[PDB]
């Protein structure tokens, strides 16, 4: 019944930087608004209630101002944990309803990731299922990319790959990427290997080993 | 000042299901309480609130659940409940318990902001079933030593519901740890990866357990990764 526009839906910042965020309302909500960081995984947070006044307990970098139908959300000095997606919430009439939040992200700088292989724990091979797993730990940009390759074959259809939010420390990646094959597919070939490009490396990498060693 | 939720998992469409929270270090009667859902990559929306003692008709609901929701309050116990009955496949999501204005907050009766949120709660609509998890050790190795680190972890696979918690030596190492999120294989299960970073040196030396909880399926799994003999 009262619609909240907020902008940006995404936002890219480096560490000392100041970052905006308004907030749009259909009809005026006087100074019935409140602001919130909900860090990936957790629970929400609350910055600011009141339109302009800071709780107690948050950093005196975020400041809210505004009034009626239009409030913003400034971030004087982006921190590399102030990474969340923040939204406002109108609290003038039922029902209560929130903006579309607005994802904040740093920007660092570029940073290889490390690879490393892990083969299948003879427990899972026990069970006649067999799943090698890649990592790609602590890199920046997020675009990357993992080929499975057995024999020098490479693999489609039997892999999925997971990508993690930015840290709260050094604003970096991590990705695992997990081949799954059968007992008997997997006793059937020799060589398993995993070829990472990333643009923090001049030439692919690409780590591999024999099946059981 | 806290807020604690439980309850949730699978629910077949068209079923029922109650998740409450449980809340402490307030007078529970004095404030309203509302709940409020997210859809899987999507915004909060309002679900509805349950008023502070001051009032005969004790809940507000949004017009999108209105017709299937209940909230209702323990008679004496401080817990929030939510009833979803008849649930619908838009209704899956994480449902959060808040807590809103005290009965003296005069903005309270036509609308409010809180302060204090729940872990959350995830409501998974579907008509598959509970499966537990496996728990693989991802043993740390030459493959998996980088200069001065190591890196090992944890496979949990084949498990449904979601979601998964994952937790180093009962939460005394949280650095380096990265858990990763879940993704739904073929099969309709999921499997999600922990793997931790530490230095070489200490693999002789220091223990490894990942705690793996899956409380939809009531399984706790406490694994020894170890380095390999070879």
């Amino acid at each position: 019944d009262i619609q909240m526009t907020q902008s940006p839906s995404s936002v890219s910042a480096s560490v000392g930087d100041r970052v905006i965020i308004t907030c749009r309302a259909s009809q005026g909500i006087s100074s019935w608004l409140a602001w919130y960081q909900q860090k990936p995984g957790r629970a929400p947070r609350l910055l600011i209630y009141d339109a302009s006044t800071l709780e107690s307990g948050v950093p005196s970098r975020f400041s809210g101002r505004g009034s009626g139908t239009e409030f913003t959300l400034t971030i004087n000095s982006l921190q590399p944990e102030d990474f969340a997606t923040y939204y406002c919430q109108q609290g003038n009439m039922f029902p209560l309803t929130f903006g579309g939040g607005t994802k904040v992200e740093i920007k660092r700088t570029v940073a290889a990731p490390s690879v490393f292989i892990f083969p299948p724990s003879d427990e899972q091979l026990k069970s006649g299922t067999a799943s090698v797993v890649c990592l790609l730990n602590n890199f920046y940009p997020r675009e990357a990319k993992v080929q499975w390759k057995v024999d020098n074959a490479l693999q489609s259809g039997n892999s999925q790959e997971s990508v993690t939010e930015q840290d709260s420390k050094d604003s970096t990646y991590s990705l695992s990427s997990t081949l799954t094959l059968s007992k008997a597919d997997y006793e059937k070939h020799k060589v398993y290997a995993c070829e990472v490009t990333h643009q923090g490396l001049s030439s692919p990498v690409t780590k591999s080993f024999n099946r059981g060693e | 000042v806290q807020l604690v939720q439980s309850g949730g998992g699978l629910v077949q469409p068209g079923g029922s299901l109650r998740v409450s929270c449980a809340a402490s270090g307030f007078s529970f009667s004095d404030h309203d309480m509302d709940w409020v859902r997210q859809a899987p990559g999507k915004g909060f929306e309002w679900v509805g609130r349950s008023r502070n003692k001051d009032y005969s008709s004790t809940t507000e609901y949004a017009a999108s659940v209105r017709g299937r929701f209940t909230i209702s309050r323990h008679t004496s116990e401080d817990l929030l409940y939510l009833e979803l009955n008849t649930v619908k496949t838009e209704d899956t999501a994480v449902y959060f318990c808040a807590r809103g204005p005290h009965h003296s907050d005069r903005s309270g009766y036509y609308g409010g902001t809180f302060d204090i949120w729940g872990q959350g709660t995830m409501v998974t609509v579907s008509s598959a079933s509970t499966k537990g998890p496996s728990v693989f050790p991802l043993a740390p190795s030459s493959k998996s030593t980088s200069g001065g680190t190591a890196a090992l972890g944890c496979l949990v696979k084949d498990y449904f519901p979601e979601p998964v918690t994952v937790s180093w030596n009962s939460g005394a190492l949280t650095s380096g740890v990265h858990t990763f999120p879940a993704v739904l294989q073929s099969s309709g299960l999921y499997s999600l990866s922990s793997v931790v970073t530490v230095p070489s040196s200490s693999l002789g030396t220091q223990t490894y357990i990942c705690n793996v909880n899956h409380k939809p399926s009531n399984t706790k799994v406490d694994k020894k990764v170890e380095p390999k003999s070879c």
